RNA sequence: UGUACAACGGGGUAUUGUAAGCAGUAGAGUAGCCUUGUUGUUACGAUCUGCUGAGAUUAAGCCUUUGUUGUCUGAUUUGU
RNA sequence: GAAUGUUACCGCAAUAGUAAUUGAACUUAGUACGAGAGGAACAGUUCAUUCGGAUAAUUGGUUUUUGCGGCUGUCUGAUCAGGCAUUGCCGCGAAGCUACCAUCCGCUGGAUUAUGGCUGAACGCCUCUAAGUCAGAAUCCAUGCUAGAACGCGGUGAUUUC
RNA sequence: CAGUCAAGCGUUCAUAGCGACAUUGCUUUUUGAUUCUUCGAUGUCGGCUCUUCCUAUCAUACCGAAGCAGAAUUCGGUAAG
RNA sequence: UGAACAGCCUCUAGUUGAUAGAAUAAUGUAGAUAAGGGAAGUCGGCAAAAUAGAUCCGUAACUUCGGGAUAAGGAUUGGCU
RNA sequence: CUUAGUGAGGCCUCAGGAUCUGGGAGAAUUUGGACAAACUUGGUCAUUUAGA
RNA sequence: GUGGCCUACCAUGGUUUCAACGGGUAACGGGGAAUAAGGGUUCGAUUCCGGAGAGGGAGCCUGAGAAACGGCUACCACAUCCA
RNA sequence: AACUGCGAAUGGCUCAUUAAAUCAGUUAUCGUUUAUUUGAUAGUUCCUUUACUACAUGGUAUAACUGUGGUAAUUCUAGAGCU
């Protein structure tokens, strides 16, 4: 069970919903409802039709908290040395100086 | 599906096989680079935070960070790109690619550990595996060791033993 | 359906009444298929027999190589455009009415099928599984 | 005379697809006064943007309500 | 819908109407049969046709929701918001209605027919028949379904005082 | 449209399937013959629609027969659900 | 507005005369729209649908050389500056 | 050959910014172009050709 | 890189009976070949030179150099393997 | 093994297009690009210009490799750890 989305508007297409359009070039278009789907056949350009996902995304609308910082980073610092040359004698001689 | 988890602090790796929809479904609609908390996936992994790194669907096609889409798309790839190794000078090829968005169409989700859980995982935090090759360029030795352009390298290089049987060589 | 069709066929919206013209979609010579009967059709005073996906019909060719014109022959609707609906809730429709010419056994006359093909048609005539590019 | 009923008002749900107003270094461009401009200034210009997925409509056979206001004995008949 | 006290509720069932149809793929089985060529069927499964009764979650249709938006001509000085063009024109458009264009559902017992038989005389033999009797059909009667006799019926509640 | 006799057809074998000469019937969607009813008027082909009925059954149910090996067919019974 | 005494809207002038009220069943009359197919309907495309202005480009058979010809087939069209 | 219509794809360009470093790199993505295959429909030229 | 190569603005030019333009070519061009009075006629896909193509078109990456095909990319026509 | 460099634009094959095109003989670059081969060709690079700038030589990121994987299937390749 997959929710699909509207290849014109961008809205989730819950099971058994709307209309699916297999075009001549074999590219499929799923429309949630006949509004997008006719707006589609009318050769309308979704980046011009306000209420769509694509129009918004492109017009920087409402996003606010995705352009907000997060907090994901670690701190490692562990040692393995080199395979074939005693991993013991590579932290004693690794006592460094400056 | 299968999880290919890497432990990159220890350089350890191991797979795990997870049936049960709700257990998996924690990865769904997550993208490459999104971190996942671990108790959702199991109770061994309780705590462990996984950043999602790559992985292949059935039929074997690879993922590709930066595509979006939970589908496959056929792309033009070049030198200096993932899932493409060019056979010839300035050779581009048009190849299928799977999206960075996990779905249940995957056989293997590639995961990199970022934070350890309250419990050890056996083939990952129990076992530690060495870095194969050590510093070779001049200054790099001086930085793996911290030596000042004084201490003279020569003797700070690594020396890998191996035996002729009765002759053990350096 | 009928002769040499391994499989059944769950009912699908009938979009092709006798006299419809579907594009010829194989490399046979034909430009179009003009449906004159439907195999396995029903009988009811004044209904037209009507084809859908992966039915076998009987058409003549209106446009095509003269050696293919003015004669009756089997054909198989491979693309619908009158939207039908599957047992998974989806109402899907192609962009054209189109089928490929065949024999009673259900073997094609060209060596390919240009354009897509619905699955229900392909799940039904093996030789169409052969020649199909992108199914559904 | 009450988990009363109604008129509104509120909340949901749904339709359309961004209201009026005001603002703007958006705008092919255009006028006018000189203090003729090292953005000169005052306005005007289809359209564009922002406040604004806003505004408008949403039971008339949608849902719902602690709110507001109101309503709660007119008429006729019936017997083994 | 008057009248069999009034009114109400729950029921009974006379009589009557009645409904389901046909095909295929798998499988059986390349099987029995056949020198071969050829080549079935019963049980099982999956779908279909014709028909019928519903139904509106979905998909489609419909649009005076004159709901939103758009466009022409004009009239209100402009602005705002609007009037007229027998519903001006266009896209979208809920609700309702609605479509094998959409979805769901369409029951199982008995009795028999032809026909094959049992036992068995007539007629020391023989005979499915004479007496008696088994099996039997898209038939018939039921079960089921729709009415409910407005002069067929039952159970039950309450039954008026100025 | 259906019978009776059965000379013949059917390799053989009258009647599996047919059947001459003859002869017996039935039916009333043929066509005739008749002119009883209607000429102070029964609207007059075909189709569309839609209902119902008949059976001399094309299909579907279950059968008997075969010149039925099988598959196909054929003759026949109960049958108009 | 527009080619216009066309259609549509308006000033002047003149009307607001045509039983009424409540609903919005079947069937109608009049005005409409329908997925896919596209005359398979039917005596017959009956009806209905489609076309349509202008600027431009392009334009066949045949001809009484006058035509056939808006033949056919195309593109274009607001606003504002 | 070619009108008209539709138009792949790389290229140029307005944008984009998964990430990944020091204003820069940079994928999916996308605007506008030139180039332009190709499909549909017609026309045209050449060369063939069935036929009572 | 010269250049209507292309774009803008501008003029109205350019070729032709001394045959333009168009059609044909079972036409790649040349070195050459066959035929021996001479003049000629006929021929050259084909070992050397130039050119064009890599199934038909276009597009391009890399590069000193390709519009390359025993390189990519798109479409058209072919056509292969499969779970 | 792999990286890096160079080569894969030569060769070989065919004659389909091609009729002022190609090709030929003859010119032109005062009209431009050129790997290579050959010969030449380089004291200048920092900075308010004494408390100086790694020159005794400044940076990381990768292949191969290890190890974990995916697909019926290709000279497919992903995640991780090195140099
Ligand atoms: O009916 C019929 C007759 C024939 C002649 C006129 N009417
Ligand atoms: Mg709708
Ligand atoms: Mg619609
Ligand atoms: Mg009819
Ligand atoms: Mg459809
Ligand atoms: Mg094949
Ligand atoms: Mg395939
Ligand atoms: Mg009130
Ligand atoms: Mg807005
Ligand atoms: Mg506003
Ligand atoms: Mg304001
Ligand atoms: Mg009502
Ligand atoms: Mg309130
Ligand atoms: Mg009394
Ligand atoms: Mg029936
Ligand atoms: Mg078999
Ligand atoms: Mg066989
Ligand atoms: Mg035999
Ligand atoms: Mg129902
Ligand atoms: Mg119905
Ligand atoms: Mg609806
Ligand atoms: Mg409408
Ligand atoms: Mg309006
Ligand atoms: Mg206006
Ligand atoms: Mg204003
Ligand atoms: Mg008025
Ligand atoms: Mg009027
Ligand atoms: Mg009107
Ligand atoms: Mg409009
Ligand atoms: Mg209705
Ligand atoms: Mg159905
Ligand atoms: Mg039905
Ligand atoms: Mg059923
Ligand atoms: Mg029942
Ligand atoms: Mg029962
Ligand atoms: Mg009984
Ligand atoms: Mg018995
Ligand atoms: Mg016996
Ligand atoms: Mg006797
Ligand atoms: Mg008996
Ligand atoms: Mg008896
Ligand atoms: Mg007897
Ligand atoms: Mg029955
Ligand atoms: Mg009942
Ligand atoms: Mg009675
Ligand atoms: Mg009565
Ligand atoms: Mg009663
Ligand atoms: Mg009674
Ligand atoms: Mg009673
Ligand atoms: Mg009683
Ligand atoms: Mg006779
Ligand atoms: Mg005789
Ligand atoms: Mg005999
Ligand atoms: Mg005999
Ligand atoms: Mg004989
Ligand atoms: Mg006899
Ligand atoms: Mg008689
Ligand atoms: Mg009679
Ligand atoms: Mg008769
Ligand atoms: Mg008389
Ligand atoms: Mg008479
Ligand atoms: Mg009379
Ligand atoms: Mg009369
Ligand atoms: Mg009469
Ligand atoms: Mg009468
Ligand atoms: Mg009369
Ligand atoms: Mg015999
Ligand atoms: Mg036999
Ligand atoms: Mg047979
Ligand atoms: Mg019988
Ligand atoms: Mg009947
Ligand atoms: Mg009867
Ligand atoms: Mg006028
Ligand atoms: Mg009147
Ligand atoms: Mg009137
Ligand atoms: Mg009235
Ligand atoms: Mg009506
Ligand atoms: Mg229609
Ligand atoms: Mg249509
Ligand atoms: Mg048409
Ligand atoms: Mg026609
Ligand atoms: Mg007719
Ligand atoms: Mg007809
Ligand atoms: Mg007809
Ligand atoms: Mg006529
Ligand atoms: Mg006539
Ligand atoms: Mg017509
Ligand atoms: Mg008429
Ligand atoms: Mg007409
Ligand atoms: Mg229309
Ligand atoms: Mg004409
Ligand atoms: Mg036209
Ligand atoms: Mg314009
Ligand atoms: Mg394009
Ligand atoms: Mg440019
Ligand atoms: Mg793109
Ligand atoms: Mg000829
Ligand atoms: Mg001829
Ligand atoms: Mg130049
Ligand atoms: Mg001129
Ligand atoms: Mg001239
Ligand atoms: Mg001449
Ligand atoms: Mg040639
Ligand atoms: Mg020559
Ligand atoms: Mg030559
Ligand atoms: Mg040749
Ligand atoms: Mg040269
Ligand atoms: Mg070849
Ligand atoms: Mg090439
Ligand atoms: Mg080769
Ligand atoms: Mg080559
Ligand atoms: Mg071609
Ligand atoms: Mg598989
Ligand atoms: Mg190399
Ligand atoms: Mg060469
Ligand atoms: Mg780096």
């Amino acid at each position: 069970m997959k929710v699909e989305i509207d290849s014109f508007s961008g809205a989730k297409i819950y099971p058994g919903r709307g209309t699916l359009f297999v075009r001549g070039d074999s590219k499929i278009f799923r429309f949630q409802n006949s509004k997008s789907a006719s707006l589609f056949k009318q050769r309308k350009n979704p980046r011009r039709i306000a209420w769509t996902v694509l129009f918004r995304k492109h017009h920087k609308k409402g996003i606010t908290e995705e352009v907000a910082k997060k907090r994901s980073r670690k701190t490692v610092k562990a040692q393995r040395p080199i395979t074939g040359a005693s991993l013991d004698l590579i932290k004693e001689r690794r006592s460094l100086k400056p | 599906m299968k999880l290919n988890i890497s432990y990159p602090v220890n350089g350890s790796q191991k797979t795990f096989e997870i049936d049960d929809e709700h257990r998996i479904r924690v990865f769904f609609d997550k993208r490459i680079g999104q971190e996942v908390d671990g108790e959702a996936v199991g109770d061994e992994f309780k705590g462990y935070v996984f950043k999602i790194s790559g992985g292949n669907d059935k039929q074997g096609f690879p993922m590709k960070q930066g595509v979006l889409l939970p589908t496959r798309i056929k792309l033009l790839l070049t030198k200096n790109v993932s899932c493409y190794r060019p056979r010839r000078d300035g050779e581009r090829k048009r190849k299928s690619v799977r999206g960075a968005i996990v779905g249940p169409d995957l056989a293997v989700l590639a995961l990199v550990i970022v934070k350890k859980g309250e419990q050890e995982l056996e083939g990952l935090t129990d076992t530690t595996v060495p870095k194969r090759l050590g510093p070779k360029r001049a200054n790099n030795i001086r930085k793996f060791f911290g030596l000042s352009k004084e201490d003279d390298v020569r003797d700070f290089v690594i020396r890998r033993e191996v035996t002729k049987g009765e002759k053990t060589y350096t | 359906s009928g002769n040499g069709a391994q499989g059944t066929k769950f009912r699908i919206s009938l979009g092709l009444p006798v006299g419809a013209i579907m594009n010829c979609a194989d490399n046979s010579g034909a430009r179009n298929l003009y449906i004159i009967a439907v195999k396995g059709s029903g009988s009811r005073l004044n209904r037209l027999p009507a084809a859908s996906l992966g039915d076998m019909v009987m058409a003549t060719v209106k446009k095509g190589k003269p050696e293919l014109r003015k004669k009756v022959m089997p054909a198989i609707v491979v693309r619908q455009a009158k939207s039908w609906r599957r047992r998974d809730g989806v109402f899907l429709y192609f962009e054209d009415n189109a089928g490929v010419i065949a024999n009673p056994k259900g073997e094609m006359k060209g060596s390919a099928i240009t354009g897509p093909v619905g699955k229900e048609c392909a799940d039904l005539w093996p030789r169409v599984a052969s020649n199909s590019g992108v199914v559904v």
